[PDB]
RNA sequence: AAGGCGGCCCCCUGGACGAAGACUGACGCUCAGGUGCGAAAGCGUGGGGAGCAAACAGGAUUAGAUACCCUGGUAGUCCACGCCGUAAACGAUGUCGACUUGGAGGUUGUGCCCUUGAGGCGUGGCUUCCGGAGCUAACGCGUUAAGUCGACCGCCUGGGGAGUACGGCCGCAAGGUUAAAACUCAAAUGAAUUGACGGGGGCCCGCACAAGCGGUGGAGCAUGUGGUUUAAUUCGAUGCAA
């Protein structure tokens, strides 16, 4: 419905552990851009400076040069708005060993846009065959007692 | 209607569904029931209780007619193979034949290929 | 067992027999085992032809079911 | 297979007659082979697979009377 | 135990009147160590019965355990996580004894101005097929004779 | 012969094996070049097409699935006449002759003895499993040898490049056949052993489950833990095993 450019990637390649609703903050011929304009959500973490972890990761394509006075800049580090009783997480759980979080998806919320943001862990490529390798076993195992059960 | 003395119950069963129907001598249905009408969907028909379910529905809906000596036909390989014929014994209907007949092909149509599951 | 047909010396099987014949078919019509019955490969061969000659001539029927 | 139960005879007796038919007329257990097309390559590999073992079971049961009393 | 398969221990007489059946009425009711005050509460319950039933207390006993007696256990044998209970007939021995202890918890179930008055009235249902014991075996046999196609 | 052949009947016909014979008389084996046959798939023409089923569409799974799961579905698989001579066309073991311990069978024929029952002793062809000597790097072969020899043909000379390009022939085409060179490396391999691993299997054990009986997450409080604050909230312990 008002679903825009999502991540799916990084659900498959992180351990999603919580999610954030928090919305962004962009400029002028971004938001425009959002309903159609090509965004793209690729390559997308936070960067905590002190409080203002902003969106690092973004390529949203500038439809118009029409103002030709402000620099266009598409890897510009959008910022976030977040409750400041919700961003102890982000200030706790992330600088342990591995810890990010990462923008899994944005969407539309009554014309405002709203990225959801979720706080997850790399697999080393190991993680990722048990969780294959279960997804397989439970089919099978399944599909084995419906055939043994007839 | 008119009540039948006579009848013959078919027992159409599978891996995945189950079907009884009646008719009186010949071949004119009356009464039928499915495992998928009997309050199951997906797999779970599949077990000999929604087969005995759907032969006890089947035994209900044909309570009009008032049939007394039934013969059962099965076909197939199902679970509701004895579980179909019980309950039509316990439904107060009386058996007096029993026959399995089941098409049987003598090598002819070739059968679909194998699933690589 | 053994080989009632060489015990008792019988050289060769006609179809038209169905009285002593109809021992060697099960009650859906089809063919008892070598396995089962206790017959030689040299007798089988010549029964399984006599039964195929008997249905179709329609003196064994294929199976308890036709129609 | 006819089994039309006389008189005097009880639906379980006549159902487990029934069922004692069937098993020996061997209908059920044709299906689960019929149901899918078996290449000639395939049966004559599950047939040489199953002579094997069906000698090598009477093999090792002539074998094993010659030593390992228990 | 896998491999330990042990028998079945014995218990005191019950020397208030000589009864296997009565000790382990008596050893299931006591609770918290007060066997004391549990043979107090039963056998007064059981002497009321007696003159409330008319006959004998160990016969009015029995015969009360066996109006009520189940014949069914619903174990739980499911292959795994999939739910996939199973009913089977129970030996006499744990029969007896689960009906008992099916008559002494409806005894807690039901509460009076004491624990005598409660097995005094339950037992008096229980003597005409009532109270809780008969509903429970009703309830369980319902569940544990419905389910025939599942072996 | 190989490829490969399975209701029944009819017609033509090839090949194979046996008791007792008669007959020509080395007429015998192999065979480059050549000839013929030859799984399926494929191509052309004329037919047919029930079921199945490349390509193709849709549905489902997945981060992604142009695939495995499902519903359809054309060529093709069915017939006649034509083209290729391609397979793990394998027994990865070329054709023919002689010799070499044994056991347990299947199939087929014949001889003899009292055949009262597939009673008993022999004797040829094919085929199956163990197994001695011997052979082999070992797996394994083992009278149907991979044991010892005899006659002949074909093939091999490090792994890639490459069974590739060119060249000649064949074919309507797809391609087949004959068959290199330049350049790189010091490896490429097979039989077996020990560990390890498997979304391989089997067996066994422990309040490990089940069965029971009491508890912890609900509520004062207690020290202990992580985080926060603070001048410090004194050090380490950080899954069972803090
Ligand atoms: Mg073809
Ligand atoms: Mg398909
Ligand atoms: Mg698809
Ligand atoms: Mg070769
Ligand atoms: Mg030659
Ligand atoms: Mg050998
Ligand atoms: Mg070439």
């Amino acid at each position: 419905s008002a679903t825009i450019a999502l991540n799916k990637r990084a659900r498959h390649e992180y351990f999603i552990e919580e999610e954030f609703e928090a919305g962004l903050a962009l400029q002028g011929w971004e938001v425009k851009s959002l309903r159609a304009g090509k965004a793209n959500i690729s390559d997308s973490y936070v960067l905590l400076r002190d409080g203002e972890a902003f969106l690092f990761g973004a390529n949203i394509t500038p439809m118009a040069v029409a103002s030709t006075h402000v620099v266009c800049d598409p890897t510009r580090t959008r910022k976030l708005l977040l409750n400041q009783r919700e961003l102890d997480s982000l200030y706790g759980r992330v600088n342990r060993e591995g810890y990010t979080v990462v923008a899994l998806s944005l969407y539309w919320k009554n014309a405002w846009c709203k990225v959801k943001i979720g706080v997850a862990k790399g697999k080393k490529q190991h993680d990722k065959r048990s969780d294959i390798k279960e997804r397989e076993w439970q089919v099978d195992k399944a599909r084995i007692m419906k055939n043994a059960h007839r | 209607r008119k009540q039948v003395s006579d009848g013959v119950a078919h027992i159409h069963a599978s891996f995945n569904n189950t079907i009884v129907t009646i008719t009186d001598r010949q071949g004119n249905a009356l009464g039928w029931a499915t495992a998928g009408g009997s309050g199951f969907r997906g797999s779970r028909k599949s077990t000999p209780f929604a087969a005995q379910v759907a032969a006890e529905r089947c035994a209900d809906a044909v309570k009009e007619y008032g049939i007394k000596n039934l013969e059962v036909m099965v076909k197939g390989p199902g679970p509701g193979r004895e579980s179909t014929i019980r309950a039509l014994n316990a439904a107060g209907f009386r058996i007096t034949n029993i026959t399995d007949v089941t098409p049987i092909p003598h090598n002819g149509c070739r059968p679909p290929k194998k699933r690589r599951v | 067992k053994f080989c009632r047909f060489t015990a008792e010396g019988v050289q060769e099987i006609d179809y038209k027999d169905i009285a002593t014949l109809k021992n060697y078919i099960t009650e859906s019509g089809k063919i008892v085992p070598s396995r089962i019955t206790g017959t030689r490969a040299k007798y089988q061969r010549q029964l399984a032809r006599a039964i195929k000659r008997a249905r179709y001539l329609s003196l064994l029927p294929y199976t308890d079911r036709h129609q | 297979p006819v089994i039309k139960v006389r008189e005097n005879e009880p639906f379980d007796v006549a159902l487990r007659r029934f069922k004692r038919s069937c098993e020996k007329a061997g209908v059920l257990a044709e299906v689960r082979r019929r149901e899918f097309y078996e290449k000639p390559t395939t049966e004559r590999k599950r047939a040489k697979a199953s002579a094997v073992k069906r000698h090598a079971k009477k093999l090792a049961r002539e074998n094993a009377r010659r030593t390992r009393l228990y | 135990p896998r491999r330990r398969v042990i028998g079945q221990r014995k218990i005191l007489p019950d020397p208030k009147f000589g009864s296997e059946l009565l000790a382990k009425f008596v050893n299931i009711l006591m609770v918290d160590g007060k066997k004391s005050t549990a043979e107090s509460i039963v056998y007064s319950a059981l002497e009321t019965l007696a003159q409330r039933s008319g006959k004998s207390e160990l016969e009015a006993f029995e015969v009360a355990l066996e109006n009520v007696r189940p014949t069914v256990e619903v174990k739980s044998r499911r292959v795994g996580g999939s739910t996939y209970q199973v009913p089977v007939e129970v030996r006499p021995v744990r029969r007896n004894a689960l009906a008992m202890r099916w008559i002494v918890e409806a005894a807690r179930k039901r509460g009076d101005k004491s624990m005598a008055l409660r097995l005094a009235n339950e037992l008096s249902d229980a003597a005409e097929n009532k109270g809780t014991a008969v509903k429970k075996r009703e309830d369980v046999h319902r569940m544990a004779e419905a389910n025939k196609a599942f072996a």
